[PDB]
RNA sequence: UUGUUGAUUUUGUGGGUGGUGGUGCA
């Protein structure tokens, strides 16, 4: 039912606004089952329609949109609706700056424990949240805390002291996310996504370190991409060279039950 | 782009 | 504790030209340039190359030197605060010719290709660049205190002059105005090639300095002093 | 047979010999498969000669062993497709060791270490992992990945989201870790359990195939020793530390809080009380450039 | 009292002039220059981009006329590509004019010594160490190394200590010369510099940290 | 295999060397 809600059933109706109910019921389940979990998301195309059309608010909806975030969204199949109905609500003019900022830091926490498709993914999508909003772009780089080489010893000596200090205020339990301090805070995961195994995977992760000179990036070039996708790719390599050998000797590559490769493990 | 000590091309 | 400016990415610094008059520069005057063509081919005049034409024209050849020119404009132009943008040269040859350069230019590092480029900016009096886009090098009429920015101050160096501590010296002046230097180019002779120009002059160490030492060793003094690094 | 068709002999036999690095690979995973619980010992000394023949044929012919090999992960990741778990076997594990052994394991790109680490990364985070004999199977790749990284030292998130799963199940929820998706929630570790005995962490691979509480034991135990060193080894020089820990020392929190006699725990705990305490958390500078003359 | 290489004791800065492409052809023996001889060099094999003895004419010329030169507290060492290590006495005046200078290096890599009536120009046993003071601090000029000040530097340095800087004169190249010798590699500026203005720019803080002047 | 000759080469696998070198000395 609220797959179809949006196309073949509210534009059918007299009075739409009638769902509300319904849909913000299906909007705030939260239920044990998890095969129900997905269902706030799917509500969410249906309350987004029924908004446009009437000029509706749902009480305090980006708090619920963030709550929402969660690591099974990133694993659901339904992600790309739910990130193309994300590009809707942020690039509204309103937001306000700790709003996007918790957005970027919890994705950002998220990637962490995340596959390396979901981190193609959210890697360009956090870069254009910095770009649409360039007062989150302190998460990203704080000057304050830069060694500079002409400041004074005093400078290098409060900065020592405020270095000391510092503690990271991003509260990841509070659900409010304009209460969640995650302006004031860094994303050092990004940055740990910067020493990712995949060459390609870190190579985006390497970009947050050069310059924003790019207005944009299209998300349907990096929605689309999985684990299979990286093994087809290196299933049909264009080149074959001659693979580079360790010239180190492990005398058995097992634990048994001289030198072992792999501790641990029996024959 | 020309850089440090390089020189101007000789043709 | 502060957020970010709208646009971090660093951008060229704008390059300074005689028009613009309000930015705070460092200006530098290769005063006495010994820079002299001749048809032989037209070559610049040297002192070893070429010693018995400039015994015919007559002039003192230990007064025939362009490299001393070359070398100061070598350091001179690669120097960071060049890099930086705020840096713009001026060259007053022993004829009286004044000669712009655009901190742009890349002079050649060889004193031959160098004497090249000399002789063609002479006759023709103006060199474009590769790309044929602006005028690297270019002949000006004197004098030069008409190009000089508006609110300025000037100073040669002078050896006899008190000797003075360049970075304290630059902080200690205002920020609004600029500072020319007039050096000395010639091998051997008195410091009065710009006393008409000048209001006081500076001395900026005891023992002697060459050309090229003084125009390095004074443009350190506005990088520590502007922290251009 | 090399000696019957040496190079020296008559002209293609360096393309035999060649042919012949690649059946070697294959005879080697071939045994690992077969049954060798009886002997061992002997089907230890017989392994150890072939892979070292193999060294010398890789050394001379490394571009038909790599030939093989990708032919290989191609054959796994098939196998995978259909089968799921059940097209895994000993042999895989033996042959993305060998890979280790005869290839540069710390490259940024490689022909076969780089299917072989994105593969793994699969069986790591794509797997139910709801029976003892798969976890097994997850705490020996797990190794591999780790030392496939020993010099390198790159994150591999397949890697935090294993330890997270694993070490929840064997505390099944606690209803205070909901991000965490388990698969099986009946391998919960008793609390009768002593886990004051000395008990070996090494997983035998023939019991692998064969697959009670002492098994989960030393299962958990290894897995938990894995955990350690790679705290101790990448996780500290990333910059994300604190956070990477902090899902890791909840779930260590309550293993110490549900087993006090338990001690690996309490140890690995200590541990990263200790880099985080040494760790200067400063807020991230990454836009920082060069200025442009 | 004029510096020497058998003097240790005495605080210094040394400045090594790494890869100094210094080499004489004959066809009476020359110095080989990226425009005097280009056709020749071609023949050889050699590009004429590193056949530039002008950057170390430039380098030596900053750095005698340098202040601390005339101080008594400068010594400049010379490596030449092709492995030949050269002394340059504090007191020397070298040729300001390039050609001349030219002819004055083919006859010191030929005689081995310069004697004018101490070589003002002396070709010495390799390696550098051995000449270097026996405590003293070695670094080299790399733009990729972190900009530090060389004025806060050297105050931070030690007084019985000395100071090697390794400035490579090559046209373009790896900066890994001195690698093997030196402990650490700084950055001076945060703009590349030629290494004439890295010269001056490194002598200039020593004389301000010296109190030179 | 040779410019008619006869195991000198030819094919494949391994494989070292600046060496009709120059120059200064006794």
């Amino acid at each position: 039912i609220l797959l179809i809600l949006h196309k073949r059933i509210i534009p059918h109706f007299h009075t739409p606004t009638k769902l509300m109910d319904f849909l913000t019921d299906s909007y705030n389940l939260q239920s044990s089952n998890k095969n129900a979990g997905v269902v706030p998301i799917l509500a969410l195309n249906g309350l987004f329609e029924l908004m446009k059309r009437f000029n509706l608010e749902y009480p305090n909806f980006y708090m619920k949109l963030y709550q929402i975030i969660n690591p099974d969204l990133m694993h659901v199949k339904y992600r790309a609706r739910f990130f193309r109905l994300m590009d809707v609500f942020l690039s509204s003019t309103h937001l306000s700056a700790h709003l996007v900022a918790s957005f970027i830091k919890k994705l950002a926490r998220l990637t962490l424990e995340s596959p390396p498709s979901a981190i193609v993914t959210v890697i360009p999508f956090i870069y254009n949240l910095i770009r649409k909003h360039p007062n989150c772009m302190i998460m990203l780089h704080n000057p304050a805390f830069i060694s500079n080489p002409f400041q004074t010893p005093d400078q290098v000596a409060n900065l020592k002291t405020l270095k000391e200090n510092y503690v990271d205020p991003f509260d990841v339990h509070e659900s409010d996310p304009e209460l969640t301090h995650a302006l004031d805070s860094s994303l050092w995961e990004l940055a740990s996504l910067m020493e990712h195994y995949h060459p390609n995977v870190a190579t985006l992760a390497k970009i947050f370190a050069q310059p924003f000179k790019k207005l944009s990036y299209n998300m349907e070039d990096f929605l689309d991409w999985n684990y299979d996708s990286l093994l087809n790719a290196e299933s049909s390599r264009k080149l074959k060279t001659l693979p580079t050998l360790e010239f180190e000797a492990f005398t058995n590559v097992f634990d048994n039950e001289g030198n072992v490769y792999l501790p641990g493990v029996a024959w | 782009r020309f850089k440090g000590d390089d020189d101007i091309p000789y043709k | 504790q502060k957020a970010l400016p709208a646009s971090l990415v660093p951008q060229a610094p704008p390059v300074l030209t005689s028009k613009d008059k309000i930015t705070k520069r460092m200006i530098v005057v290769l005063a006495m340039a010994s820079l002299e063509t001749h048809k032989i081919k037209y070559v610049l005049l040297n002192c070893d190359d070429h010693q018995g034409l400039l015994k015919k024209m007559g002039r003192d050849i230990s007064e025939a030197r362009p490299d001393i020119t070359h070398q100061c404009l070598l350091t001179l132009l690669d120097s960071p605060i060049n890099k930086a943008g705020k840096l713009q040269v001026y060259i007053q040859t022993s004829r009286g010719i004044l000669i712009e350069v655009n901190p742009t230019v890349r002079i050649p590092r060889t004193f031959k290709r160098f004497s090249g480029l000399m002789v063609q900016l002479l006759h023709k009096l103006s060199i474009r660049s590769v790309n044929s886009e602006e005028k690297l090098l270019k002949v000006i009429k004197n004098p030069i205190t008409d190009h000089l920015p508006t609110k300025c101050r000037k100073v040669t160096l002078s050896f006899d002059a008190p000797v003075i501590r360049v970075q304290d010296y630059i902080e200690k002046l205002d920020d609004d105005e600029s500072i020319c230097v007039f050096v000395g180019a010639m091998a051997r002779g008195k410091d009065n090639f710009a006393d008409e120009y000048v209001d006081e002059k500076v001395g900026l160490s005891n023992y002697p300095l060459s050309a090229s030492v003084a125009c390095s060793k004074f443009c350190h003094g506005a990088e520590d002093a502007w922290n251009i690094l | 047979i090399i000696k019957a068709y040496q190079p020296k002999l008559a002209e293609g036999n360096k393309e035999k010999l060649g042919k012949f690095t690649a059946v070697l690979l294959r005879h080697i995973i071939f045994l690992s498969n077969q049954n060798y619980l009886k002997n061992v010992q002997s089907f230890k000394r017989t392994q150890n000669a072939l892979i070292s023949i193999l060294k010398s044929l890789s050394e001379k012919y490394n571009r038909e062993l790599s030939e093989e090999c990708r032919d290989y992960i191609n054959e796994m990741q098939a196998r995978y497709k259909k089968n799921h778990f059940d097209a895994l076997s000993n042999g895989d594990l033996v042959f993305f060791s060998i890979i280790g052994i005869l290839f540069s394991t710390s490259d940024q790109y490689h022909l076969v270490i780089t299917p072989a680490l994105i593969l793994m990364s699969q069986f790591l985070e794509q797997i139910k992992f709801n029976s003892l004999k798969r976890i097994a199977f997850g705490a020996v790749l797990v190794r591999i990945v780790s030392q496939y990284q020993r010099i390198s030292k790159r994150y591999i998130p397949e890697v935090v989201y294993f330890f997270q799963k694993i070490l929840l199940t064997f505390i099944v929820k606690p209803l205070d870790f909901e991000n965490i998706r388990l698969d099986s929630y009946e391998l919960g570790l008793p609390l009768d359990v002593d886990f004051t005995k000395k008990r070996s962490t090494i997983i035998p691979l023939h019991t692998l195939s064969t697959m009670p509480v002492d098994q989960c034991v030393s299962v958990l135990l290894n897995v938990m020793e894995s955990l350690d060193a790679t705290i101790s080894t990448v996780w500290k020089s990333l910059p994300a530390f604190n956070e990477i820990i902090l899902p890791i020392q909840q779930l260590l929190s309550a293993y110490t809080s549900k087993y006090s006699d338990f001690e690996k725990p309490r140890n690995i705990l200590n541990k990263v009380e200790k880099l985080t305490k040494f760790t200067e958390h400063i807020p991230l500078a990454l836009q920082n450039h060069k200025p442009v003359s």
